[PDB]
């Protein structure tokens, strides 16, 4: 599903800016 | 037409009278733009009770006023660190921003000042923690439960751009819900003022528009593009770009395609179409009639603005709240000492803060 590739992705945590 | 006569009449009437609001706003800041404030209290005027978030920049605690009791924010930047990550004028910046904007979803500036190794503003305490925690346990919003909390966000970037000011760093993290369950902006490092264009390659990867992506020119339109990355989010539980790697959700952001859950209204899929369109002529925020296209879609169908901003609707959502210092909806974070030190660090850097 959809969600399962967003788990799989690895950025389900706080995501920091390009700096 | 879609609208009979008293329809358009009050319509039109309450888009007239958003652009006094505005003129009167823009009028306020610039007069404290100009004649800002500086040094309004010190570090030993507070207890320091527990650090709520951290970052490159440094860390944010609690802190309790000693004088008063009341409880804050306190952010605490190493003047040192700032110099090394090129971050002096963002710094300032977001100072500046913080003492002139007035809100009701911006977090307020109730004093900064510096000592010898840290710059330190002083804002609100919001206690309800960031969205993206509420978000990632609850797993999604339900369609009103987004809808309140975008109505404050196009509200907030209706002034902001009002004012020149492009935010460029939208995202569940750096918003935060109070304790009536209404949303606080507290993040300027990356706000610009432009009335133009601007150029920096800036912003989280899953919320870059694609004009920033491919290194152009570009404008508040890329505000418009993060909110509808922030409604997909909230609304289906991940954003509509995601990849193991940044170069992948950027080809995925460029390529003018986005998929939808099954969930997601037809209203919403529209409204979504149309801020994620990667075609700047095309994009809604960015065309002739402004913000109205934003706010007169039929996904915001039931959204009182005024009531929104005057805080009289219900929230959705009420944060556990025990009590004044209440850092329950905050992670554990390690503490750290701050130390100062016997000698004045970067003085000329930071002489305007
Ligand atoms: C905006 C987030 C973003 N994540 C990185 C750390 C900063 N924070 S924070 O610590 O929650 C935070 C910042 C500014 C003002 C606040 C007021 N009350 C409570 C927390 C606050």
């Amino acid at each position: 599903t959809t969600y399962a590739d967003f788990i799989a992705s690895g950025r389900t945590g706080r995501r920091n800016a390009i700096h | 037409g879609h609208m009979g006569n008293a329809a358009a009449a009050k319509k039109g009437s309450e888009q007239e009278s958003v652009k006094e609001f505005l003129a009167k706003a823009k009028e306020e800041f610039l007069k404290k733009w100009e004649s800002p404030s500086q040094n309004t209290a010190q570090l030993d005027h507070f207890d320091r009770i527990k650090t709520l978030g951290t970052g490159s920049f440094g860390r944010v605690m609690l802190v309790k006023h000693k004088e008063t009791g009341n409880h804050y924010a306190m952010k605490i930047l190493d003047k040192q660190k700032v110099v090394k990550l090129k971050q002096i004028e963002h710094t300032l910046n977001e100072k500046r921003i913080l003492q002139a904007v007035n809100f009701p979803f911006l977090v307020k500036l109730e004093f900064s000042f510096k000592d010898n190794s840290n710059l330190y503003m002083v804002m609100e305490y919001v206690p309800g923690g960031e969205m993206f925690s509420h978000l990632r346990r609850i797993g999604r919003f339900s369609e009103p439960h987004a809808r309140f909390y975008a109505a404050q966000i196009v509200l907030t970037f209706e002034y902001l751009h009002s004012l020149d000011l492009i935010y460029r760093d939208l995202k569940p993290e750096n918003l935060l819900i109070d304790q009536q369950g209404y949303i606080q902006v507290t993040d300027f490092g990356f706000a610009k003022r432009v009335k133009g264009r601007t150029w920096t390659l800036c912003g989280t990867p899953e919320y870059l528009a694609p004009e920033i992506i491919l290194s152009k020119g570009y404008n508040k339109a890329v505000d418009w593009w993060a909110l509808g990355v922030l409604i997909y989010e909230m609304a289906a539980g991940y954003p509509p770009f995601f990849a193991d790697q940044p170069i992948q959700i950027y080809e995925k952001i460029v390529s003018g395609k986005v998929r939808f859950p099954s969930h997601f209204s037809s209203d919403l899929k529209d409204l979504l179409r149309n801020l994620l369109q990667v075609d700047l002529t095309k994009r809604f925020g960015n065309l002739k009639n402004g913000v109205n296209d934003i706010k007169n879609h039929k996904w915001f169908a039931t959204t009182d603005w005024i009531a929104i901003y005057q805080r009289k609707v219900e929230a959705p959502f009420i944060p556990k709240f025990k009590g004044p210092g209440d850092t329950s909806n905050f992670d554990d974070y390690e503490e750290e000492e701050i130390r100062v030190s016997i000698n004045e660090k970067c003085g000329k850097e930071f002489t305007e803060f």
